């Protein structure tokens, strides 16, 4: 059924699964026209399709040309996402096809189910988890490839860099969700934390800096404090009063 | 005017004939129903006074044979049977009529209700939904499941309604996923009308039969079929004008006839709200929308 807190370890078992997030597929800037009406201008988007076990990211770039002369774009964006996910599954060898696809937004269930009728053994699932995959466009290298695309393009990333050499996919996924949650709540501060030591660089073939296990623990701390700081600034709450049980619950709760 | 004689009424029972019903007492000298209008299918139905789970009946057409009811004390129900001997049957009916032991099918002359509910329903189509080829009449009850319900357990006792499934390969052409899912016109017009039903009359006949089984037996799978067939039309942008006008008439008489008190179990909130207020055909069912709004405004 629905993916939640109760069945979270299932993400890291040996059944191939993909998360699909469609938040960044249809992206617009809203502006005034000369006559003082409002209009949108579409920018390049992307489907965020992630194997939470391996870190393999299938970033399908959605070029603005997709939308030309189309109506009801927010509805079309769901169906185009479902088409591209189904085309990706079909492109994978049988033993690489997912057994489950978890959609981050329930409006994707019918579009994806209808595009995947050829795959009746692939379970299409919602999640109760509030996942911060919208913040994918706050990862510089991902934003750059989307913005520069002049045509439809698929780009393959490992969103965990080389972390699985040292940690489990459970820990890699928690690290990724905490990073994305921070970037989503305060991008400026999140990035400042990630670059605060210019000696720790991002390798050409990586998205994140080359932190030691010790530096990752410190960074993870600073990210939690940022999420807490921002939750404090948001709700007008004295955070210095909070307990560790109170605290844990608002990154969880978030 | 045709007659369905009863051998006897050994158990207390509510007997239905089409939209009419009357209570018969244990061993009441009831010998059946006369003046049944020729030209239409009919349904005789039963609800035992001692056990309301026992809810069942027979679709028949008096043009196809001489039918009577006889209680079977072993299977514990009123069974329909065909009398082959024309002269025996005529003599049975004549006696019971002379002794006035028959209720008269109580049709008001102004009243087109039964015609309006059964306009497209034909015994030959019923006999394909309800498979029992040795009889010319068809048994239905409250618990019989549909072929579709049995896919998601006894095939011989099933209602073989046409399977409609909006999220099936049948409903959705490869490469027209969004178009076919949001506008069911292809599924309605090519797959169902041209392909399976051959014409709108057969489609309406199954729709009407599904409603009637839902209303007279509280058959849940029939209710599901009636709603699917309404939704498939209302969710199609392209429907012949004659079908829309006829659908409005069909549905109006169904809503008109539904017992006020059964609205809650027999009407699907989501389908009706969608069909009357959201769908392509939201403005095409004036009669139906007016009777629903005036009779069942809570549901909406
Ligand atoms: O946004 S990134 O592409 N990745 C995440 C990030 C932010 C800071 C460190 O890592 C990036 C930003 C700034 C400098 C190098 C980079 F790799």
């Amino acid at each position: 059924g629905a993916m939640n807190s109760s069945n979270y370890a299932e993400l890291f078992n040996n059944d191939i699964k993909l998360f699909v997030d469609d938040t960044n597929v249809y992206r617009v800037t809203v502006h005034k026209t000369f006559e003082g009406n409002v209009a949108t201008k579409a920018i390049n988007g992307c489907i965020f399709t992630l194997n939470p076990k391996t870190g393999h990211l299938f970033l399908k770039i959605i070029h603005t040309s997709v939308w030309a002369g189309q109506k009801r774009l927010s509805q079309l964006a769901k169906w185009k996402t479902a088409e591209e996910v189904s085309a990706l599954v079909r492109s994978l060898p049988k033993e690489e096809q997912p057994k489950q696809i978890i959609v981050t937004r329930k409006a994707m269930l019918d579009p994806l189910e209808v595009h995947m009728l050829d795959f009746p053994n692939i379970a299409i699932r919602p999640t109760e988890l509030r996942l911060p995959f919208s913040a994918a466009m706050s990862i510089d290298k991902l934003s750059d490839v989307v913005m520069k695309a002049t045509e439809p393009q698929m780009v393959l990333f490992n969103i965990y860099d080389d972390w699985l050499d040292r940690i489990s996919s459970y820990t890699a996924f928690s690290r990724l969700t905490l990073l994305l949650r921070a970037l989503k709540t305060n991008e400026e501060s999140a990035k400042m934390i990630l670059l605060s030591d210019p000696t720790i660089t991002i390798k050409s073939y990586h998205l994140w800096p080359s932190f030691t296990d010790e530096q990752w623990i410190t960074i993870e701390s600073q990210m939690r404090d940022l999420i807490l700081t921002e939750y404090g600034r948001k709700y007008n709450v004295n955070i210095s009063a909070l307990t560790q049980t109170e605290i844990k619950d608002i990154i969880l709760g978030q | 005017m045709n007659t369905v004689p009863f051998t006897s009424a050994p158990i207390e029972v509510t007997i239905g004939i089409d939209q009419y019903s009357f209570n018969v007492k244990e061993n009441q000298p009831f010998h059946g129903i006369k003046d049944i209008p020729i030209g239409h299918v009919h349904v005789i139905h039963f609800q035992h006074a001692d056990n309301s789970s026992m809810r069942y009946g027979y679709w028949f057409d008096c043009r196809m044979g001489n039918f009577y009811i006889q209680y079977d004390p072993k299977d514990g129900l009123y069974k329909m049977m065909e009398e082959r001997d024309g002269a025996k049957f005529e003599n049975i009916v004549h006696n019971f009529k002379e002794r006035q032991m028959m209720v008269s099918y109580p049709k008001i002359d102004e009243d087109d209700t039964w015609y309006n509910l059964t306009e497209f329903v034909q015994m030959d189509k019923i006999r394909k939904i309800v498979r029992k080829d040795e009889n010319q009449f068809s048994y239905v009850d409250s618990s019989m499941t549909t072929v579709q319900e049995n896919e998601l357990s006894d095939p011989a006792h099933s209602l073989n309604y046409t399977v409609i499934n909006f999220k099936s390969r049948e409903a959705i052409r490869p490469g027209h996923e969004m178009e076919d899912f949001l506008d069911k016109s292809y599924y309605l017009n090519t797959v169902m009308l041209q392909g399976i039903f051959k014409n709108s009359s057969n489609y309406f006949g199954e729709l009407q039969f599904a409603f009637l089984n839902a209303m007279f037996f509280g058959n849940y799978g029939s209710s599901l079929q009636w709603h699917a067939m309404i939704e498939l039309i209302c969710s199609s942008a392209t429907v012949p004008k004659h079908m829309l006008d006829k659908l409005d008439e069909i549905l109006y008489y169904q809503i008109k006839t539904l017992p006020e008190q059964y609205s809650d179990i027999l009407l699907n909130e989501r389908v009706w709200n969608i069909c009357l207020y959201s769908s392509f055909q939201k403005n095409s069912l004036h009669n139906t929308e007016k009777i629903m709004e005036n009779k069942y405004p809570e549901l909406l």
